Formats: C-alpha cells, structure tokens, sequence
C-alpha cells in the first residue's frame, strides 16, 4: 500500500522531537489464515520517504 | 495496469505490482511551506536527496 | 645525395607502430567479401551484453561448477536476513570474471562508466516475496545489517511481480576512471558494495519448493569506455601448444 | 499471370564518446525487465536513481577492434641449432599456424570470422641473444610449391616465390602480406569436416580443419654452399591490420593443450572465476 | 576604510576593523562543480545555510 502525506499542522514548522504530526497504523481487520504446510513466516515491512524535508533554526544537536 | 508500478526519489527506487493504485492523503501533495504562512525568518536548509 | 641524420628510434622494432611495410605479392586480390551476419566494430558493442556472474563463487563449488551459475533464496525464519554480498569492481577477481564484461576489460587498464546487474528469480510461480538490492558506494565495509545498507543506492523487487529486475550501479567516483582495483594502493579505485537482503520473505504455499535460485546477469551501460590497453592476466602458456 | 500464388532491422551509428547523463526528480515501469527474452536491460541511470547532467567526452576509440589487434605479438619461434637433433641441415620448413602461442589466440578465438591484411616481422638472432654476420634468406612457400629438402634446394632459386634476404644484424625485416584465404575470412573455428566419406576414428585428426586456412609453409636457411657455424633462432612477430571480424564467443576459460583443437585437461578443469568461503563474505 | 568590514554567511557574521584587506587565493572564487568537469553521475546534495 502506498500512500502520500502532506504536512498538518497548526502551524508551519514545528519540532521534530517534541511533536508528532501523525501516526501510522497497520491492523489485521480481517486475520491470517492458512493451511498447516504452507509458509508460516508472514512478514511486514515499512519503508518511507521524507518529502519536501525543511529544516530552521539551526543550533547544536539535541536528542530530546 | 495500475498495479504495475515505480516510484523513485533520492537514490531509492520502489517497485509495486501488486499495487491498489496510491493515495494522496486529503487530496493534497507535499510541498515546501510558502511565503504567505511561513513565520520564522531565517533562511531553511532544503537538503534534498540526501533526506527526502 | 639529399642531407639527412638519423635520430634515436632508428632502427627499433615497436610493436604497436603503425608504419608501412613493403607487400610480398604485388597485384595480389583478395577473395571478395560476402555479408555475413553479426559483424563488430568497437568491444563496447559486446560490453553491454549481460553474461552470468558467478556470485556463487564458493570453495565448495569448484568441483561442481554449475552450482556457481546461480545462488538461492529460500523460507526465511528470521526477518531481514542477507541473501548474498559481492563487490562491483568489474575488473577484479571474483563473481565479475565469469563475465564476458569483465574478461574484456582485463585487457585494458583503467575504465569509466555505469554498470547494470540483473537479477532473474527461476523459482516456482507460485512463489512471492521483496527482495532489498543495495549498491554502497566506498568507504562502508559491508553493510552489517539491512538497515545500515538501506541508505545507500537501492531497489525494492517483488517476483510475483516481475521476474527479472535490473540494478544499476551509478559511476560515483572521484576520478573520471578507474585502474583495476586490488588489494593495496589500488583498493583506492574500488567501486563498493552489492548485498542483497530479505525485504520481506520467500513466501510459497504446500506443494511447492522452498528454496529456489536467482540468476545474476551484468553488463556495461551506454557511458562506459575503457583506455589503456593492456595483456589479460587471465591467460597462461602453463606449457608448450602443441 | 494464370497462377496467382507466382505473383534486418538494425543498423549503425557513430559515437566517437561516451553517452552523457541528464538531470532527473521524483516521479511506466522500466526497473523491472524481462531477460527471459534474450535482451540486455535498456534500464539506465535516470531510470533508478536521481542524475546530475555529466558531460562525458570519454573517447571509444581505443576500444575500436583495430586498436585492440594491431597490436604485434609472437605466433612463432623457430630454431635452427648447429649440434644437436632439430636442424644440423642448415635449413626449416615450417607449417603456418599462428595457434602456438596464447595471448594472441585467446583474442582471436573472441571471434569465430576475421578478415585482415598483416605485418609480419622477424627479429633474428643467436639462442644468448648475440648477433653475429651471419646471412639469411626466408622464403614464402604458397600450397602447392615445391619446399626445399635442403640448403641447395633448387626452390631457392625464389623465380616467383616472394624471398626475403637480410643479415642477422640487419634491423629485422618486415613486409606486409594480403589477405589470402581462398573464402571470404578466416575463421578460427570450423565445426565441421574437410572431406566427404565416413569418418571413422582413424581419421578423427579431421575435425576442425579448414583448408581456408591453411596458407602453406615458411622456409628459411642460411646463405651457403657450407654449413653455418652459428645456433640462430627467429621470433616472427605477426600485427594485424585492416581487420573486421564476425560473430563474438566466450573467451577461453582453459588452459591451451593442441594448436588444431579445443582440447582441454578434463581433470583439472579450472573455474572462470576464484573463490570464497561463504557467499555473504567477502 | 578597507580595514572596516563585515562578511556574512549562514547564520553567522564576522565583523574585523583591523583587516589588512581579504585574500582570494590564485584570483578564483570558490564554485560549485560545473557539468563538464563533473564525473560521478548521481545528484549532489548542497545543503547550503547548514554547512556553508
Ligand atoms: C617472406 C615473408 C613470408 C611471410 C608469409 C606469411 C603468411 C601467413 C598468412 C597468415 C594466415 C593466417 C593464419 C591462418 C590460419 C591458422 O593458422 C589456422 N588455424 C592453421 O590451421
Ligand atoms: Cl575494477
Ligand atoms: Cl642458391
Ligand atoms: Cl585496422
Ligand atoms: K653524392
């Protein structure tokens, strides 16, 4: 699946590490199912791109 | 043929064909934030491909 | 007598000196050409043909060769395992020399140029899964794990897609050519890094292999050229032709 | 007029330099090929990745097949000692094959055709590498002319044959020669018979011989009534020149055993590339 | 009043009043690479304010 997200925000800019613009969440509506024999190891996997990245108010680098 | 697919942006390339089409959230695409709503007054760095 | 002096060279036998000998058979004419299919002009034009790169290069193949034509990919257990890792240098020892690329450009000394590898899945049809290809350009060992190699050049391929995909290995050098690398000085010219990694899993369902193999096939691009040329290490006269 | 049912694709191009890169962004599927139909991938650099322009001038010239043979190399080394088993006679014939020596074959053998003119030079001297005044006269003996059963032979009286005569401290002497095959090229490989009949394992010695190329034999002696005092051994040195070739193969991958054949040591039967312990190691 | 000065770039400023003038080694300013000397063909990133 793919989908493209544009910024949301009460404001322009805002901090990467105190403020999440959003989640993202994958849920098994509908369950695995499969017959006994067949691959068992089902795996996910998330991969995204930055788009458009801006950066201000350049400082020392801080963690949190 | 909208399953078969491929996207490439940086150094990275993506492709899908076993794809449901894509989705642009809220109908909307990213975009660099403009003039008229930007507040902070210095100059942003724009990195490009070494981020996006 | 006309006023003449000889300079140093006379006498001397070059053999790349492209002169003028006297002909043994004056009026001679050679048969007349016919057409005939396939004629070639420049190397290049057999460069970008993709030959097999024997990735599966092993220790343990030597005296079953044909297992070296194509390495596996199988039910993985663990998440982002690595399939396979081998160095693009062309013209190093290794996976490249099966290449009729890399046999060619052992007989030149330095090269130039973008590299294309390709992968084909020969599994079942019933078989699916994303596979993570990653080229690292110099300077990173290999990748430790999918994450690190993730950040360099790379494609995402699915089989139940497409069953070949083509990863290209951008010239990104500091020299607008490269001499063979080697260990030594001469690693200074290597070209980096392929690994291959689980992006999801070989997935198959009952009745089918759960190991199958990929063969690799590479080749040259259009802006690949090579100067210098020179004898191929990879020839010997062990002993007398007779 | 009363019977109704009586009633190559690809060409060439000239790039004296490399092809250049264009600029590319975030943006058909052109990653993903299909190399089960026997094509190489038309996929470049704009396609997978984002590019800078690059103005490449990198020259394909030296890559031309002409750069890559006229290049001289030895097909040949004869000797003519005084003491010994080979030629205490003062004079040899030797049969035309340029197979002998490895480094020109395999490039040769990446072409099953090729057409050319040549450059032939003979560096002669004693077996230290001493010359001496010493006279030579090489002689090019065609199919079907008589070759001399000694250093008097009445064939080097040379009325039509093309000689050569030159001190052995002389430069070495050089001459071009045409291209002579009675087809249209020569070819290194001949998958096939010269003669009609059964072939039974007597006759095995058959196979892969081309009469086509088969250009005759070399001779050469000393200039005397007399014997000569002096060893002499002749490289001859062969550049081609005026080439087109046909038909690229895989380059050898094995040890040469026989000039006339492909044989190879079924025994220790070499791997074309070296190996490693595992496969995610390097 | 070459000794009076001020150079600005990024976020930073230098203010020198005792200047013996500025030097621009072998009379060239620094450039970002051209196109025909260039060799490796991905895109350069040129974060620019961040490190300039
Ligand atoms: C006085 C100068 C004499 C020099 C004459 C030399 C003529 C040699 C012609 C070149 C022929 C090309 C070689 C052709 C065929 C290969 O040797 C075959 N594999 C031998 O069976
Ligand atoms: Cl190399
Ligand atoms: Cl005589
Ligand atoms: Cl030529
Ligand atoms: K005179």
């Amino acid at each position: 699946a793919t989908i493209i997200v544009p910024y949301m925000n009460t404001v322009p800019f805002d901090s990467a590490l105190n403020h999440c613009n959003f989640g993202l969440l994958v849920i098994p509506v509908v369950p695995l199912d499969f017959n006994t024999g067949a691959t068992s190891e089902i795996p996910i996997t998330v991969t995204i791109a930055p788009m458009c990245a801006e950066f201000a108010g350049l400082r020392q680098a801080v963690k949190q | 043929s909208d399953r078969v697919a491929q996207l490439t942006i940086g150094n990275s390339t993506i492709t899908t064909q076993e794809a449901a089409n894509i989705v642009i959230a809220y109908g909307e695409w990213p975009e660099y934030c403009p003039d008229t709503d930007a507040t902070a007054v210095d100059k942003p760095t724009r990195p490009d491909v070494s981020v996006n | 007598g006309i006023p003449t002096e000889l300079k140093p060279g006379t006498n001397q036998f070059l053999t790349t000196d492209d002169g003028v000998s006297a002909p043994i058979l004056p009026g001679f004419h050679p048969t007349p050409p016919i057409h005939i299919p396939g004629e070639v002009h420049n190397l290049l034009e057999i460069c970008r043909v993709e030959t097999i790169l024997e990735v599966n290069n092993l220790k343990t193949n030597e005296t079953t060769p044909m297992q070296r034509l194509c390495f596996p990919v199988s039910v993985q257990s663990k998440t982002g395992e690595l399939c396979a890792a081998f160095r693009a240098d062309p013209g190093r020892d290794g996976p490249w020399q099966s290449t009729i690329l890399g046999q060619l450009c052992r007989y030149y000394t330095q090269w130039s140029g973008s590299l294309e590898v390709t992968f084909m899945f020969a599994g079942s049809f019933m078989a699916t899964g994303k596979m993570l290809i990653a080229y690292t350009p110099p300077g990173g060992n290999v990748p430790a794990d999918r994450i690190t190699a993730m950040l360099g050049t790379h494609v995402i391929w699915d089989f139940g897609l497409q069953s070949s995909v083509t990863l290209v290995v951008p010239w990104i050098s500091n020299t607008h050519y490269r001499a063979h690398a080697r260990a030594g000085y001469f690693d200074y010219y290597t070209t980096g890094i392929i690994t291959i990694w689980y992006q999801t899993n070989y997935v198959v369902p009952i009745g089918a292999p759960t190991t199958a193999y990929i063969v690799a096939l590479a080749a040259a691009q259009d802006n690949f050229t090579m100067k210098l040329c020179k004898d191929t290490e990879d020839i010997e006269q062990t002993a007398n032709i007779q | 007029d009363p019977i109704a049912d009586m009633i190559s694709l690809t060409a060439l191009q000239v790039l004296p330099t490399a092809a250049n890169t264009e600029a590319s962004s975030h943006r058909v599927v052109p990653a993903l090929q299909a190399a089960e139909t026997g094509a190489s991938s038309n996929a470049s650099d704009k396609n997978l990745i984002e590019t800078r322009c690059v103005l490449n001038h990198h020259s394909t010239q030296e890559t031309a097949i002409g750069n890559f043979f006229s290049r001289a190399g030895l097909v040949s080394i004869i000797t003519m000692p005084t003491t010994g088993t080979q030629n205490t006679d003062g004079y040899v014939n030797w049969d035309i094959d340029l197979m002998g020596y490895a480094q020109l074959r395999r490039k040769c053998e990446l072409f099953t055709y090729m057409r050319f003119d040549a450059e032939f030079t003979f560096v002669v001297a004693k077996p230290n590498g001493e010359l001496v005044p010493q006279l030579l006269q090489y002689m090019y003996v065609p199919p079907g002319a008589p070759k001399p059963t000694s250093r008097d032979s009445f064939a080097w009286q040379t009325a039509t044959n093309p000689s050569v005569f030159v001190k052995m401290t002389d430069p070495p002497a050089q001459v071009s020669v045409p291209f002579m095959s009675p087809a249209s090229a020569y070819q290194w490989f001949y998958d096939g018979y010269p003669t009609f009949g059964e072939h039974l394992q007597a006759n095995d010695l058959d196979y892969g011989q081309c009469p086509n190329n088969m250009m005759g034999t070399f001779s050469i002696r000393t200039v005397g009534i007399e014997k000569s005092p002096h060893s002499i051994t002749l490289r001859v040195y062969m550049r081609i020149k005026h080439v087109r070739a046909w038909i690229p193969r895989p380059l050898r991958n094995q040890p040469y055993l026989f000039k006339t054949n492909p044989n190879y040591k079924g025994n220790d039967i070499k791997c074309t590339s070296t190996s490693r312990d595992k496969i995610t190691t390097l």
